[PDB]
């Protein structure tokens, strides 16, 4: 009888003050939020439910009703910024924190569900749920000597949650909460479900998209080697995160790229850089490009895992901005690389893929693929052979490019594409 | 992310 | 150099 309820309905057995007529018409809310097609989510709001529900969160003594308001309000907070703000004014997070303390685990799931919708609206709800405690009885319910024990969907909610708290940017989560979360998450990185290794590859993902120190909390906690293993997984929602995690990391020192290097992450990339989904290959091609920003002898690990030919062939042909990924990479790499690696790059076939992509009308590309031939042209001078080359790019089709490139528009890329045209093909 | 329970 | 996301 509490099923398809009008919100005037709801109104009149929540205001009834008979706590039976209250359970009933909170429930009969609960179903009505539960429904896929558009749930009066603002009428319920507009009500002025949001406080009455999250009165009934404190009823001990009615444990039912604890659980329908509970869920009713995380149906709410999961919509929009305002609506989830409605549940954060209406008191509802120092209220659902102390229900991470009930008894009845069905209660304290909903719970960490709903404070995993109020933190994951954004930085400031983030920080405030943070800033009323929430971490400590959050981490508590994880305090078991194996969470294989827990309750599946339990423990897919709690992951989920916190990676909503180390989720966002500007701020970033505080960093004495994410010292506090990170052993639990490297637990939870070493569990057997596929749905909490997703979440908590997430988790590390946003931890590691930041500053070196950011990088440092991670990769000194020991999860590379774990993260480049579930780099190899077959589930696609396993391999994206982990994927972006190790992509992050690379954006740091040369020595926290090492790391990744180290644990043998380069192996993965064949497939990586051929997989049939077009966002693991771009991921993967960026990631590249940022190791062969690196050192000399990391450019050579590149070398050595044969990686060349799959940047070869990313170059030839992949989405777009896949190749634009490609291209910086052989920018770097000819930036970076000494002359040996730079003619085995040649030698592999990069030069008629390059040329290739300088009839692309991205003005950004096109500097980035000037340049790689800049790189290679030096390199090229100081063996004597840039006329091999110069005939090399004009037997592919190159040199015409890039002199249509000198009635370019950009600036520097037709100065450039003079300077190349002066000094090589003149 | 946020998720509603259904 | 590098270059982040």
């Amino acid at each position: 009888g509490t099923v398809n309820w009008s919100v005037e309905d709801i109104v009149k057995g929540i205001n009834s003050n008979n706590l039976e007529s209250q359970l009933q018409a909170t429930q009969a809310a609960r179903k009505l939020l539960s429904r896929e097609k558009q749930p009066p989510i603002d009428n319920i709001i507009r009500a002025g439910l949001i406080p009455k529900f999250v009165s009934f969160l404190g009823k001990t003594d009615c444990s039912p009703i604890q659980f329908e308001s509970a869920w009713a309000l995380t149906n709410i907070a999961s919509g929009t910024s305002e609506q989830t703000k409605a549940v954060v004014d209406g008191g509802a997070i120092p209220a659902f924190i102390s229900l991470l303390a009930s008894p009845h685990a069905h209660i304290s799931e909903q719970a960490v569900w709903a404070l995993g919708n109020i933190a994951g609206d954004g930085s400031a709800f983030r920080d405030l749920v943070i800033k009323h405690g929430a971490i400590d009885p959050l981490l508590a319910l994880l305090a078991v000597p194996d969470l294989s024990t827990l309750a599946c969907g339990y423990l897919r909610n709690l992951t989920w949650t916190l990676s909503n708290l180390c989720r966002n940017k500007n701020p970033a989560p505080p960093l004495d909460a994410v010292e506090q979360i990170l052993p639990t998450l490297v637990r939870l990185l070493h569990h057997n479900d596929p749905e909490v290794l997703a979440d908590s590859c997430w988790a590390i993902s946003y931890l590691t998209d930041g500053p070196n120190e950011r990088i440092e909390m991670v990769v000194k906690k020991g999860v590379v080697p774990q993260l480049v293993k579930l780099l190899g997984a077959t589930e696609l929602p396993i391999v994206t995160p982990a994927l972006r995690a190790i992509g992050n990391i690379v954006t740091g020192t040369d020595e926290q790229t090492q790391k990744v290097i180290d644990a043998g992450a380069l192996a993965v990339f064949p497939s990586l850089l051929t997989n049939p989904k077009t966002n693991i290959q771009k991921e993967a091609t960026w990631t590249m490009s940022n190791i062969t920003a690196g050192r000399q002898d990391q450019i050579q690990q590149v070398v050595n895992h044969g990686l060349v030919p799959f940047l070869v062939g990313v170059l030839s042909k992949a989405d777009f901005k896949t190749q634009k990924e490609a291209a910086w990479a052989i920018t770097n790499y000819t930036s970076g690389g000494t002359v040996e690696q730079i003619v085995y790059l040649v030698h592999c076939g990069i030069i008629e893929p390059l040329m290739n992509l300088l009839s692309a009308k991205d003005t950004k590309i096109i500097q980035v693929i000037l340049d790689a031939i800049s790189n290679i042209f030096q390199a090229a001078e100081k063996l004597g052979e840039t006329e091999k080359l110069s005939i090399m790019i004009e037997e592919c089709g190159g040199l015409d490019k890039i002199e249509a490139l000198q009635r370019h528009e950009n600036e520097s890329v037709y100065k450039a594409s003079l300077n190349l045209i002066e000094k090589y093909f003149s | 992310e946020k998720r509603p329970r259904s």
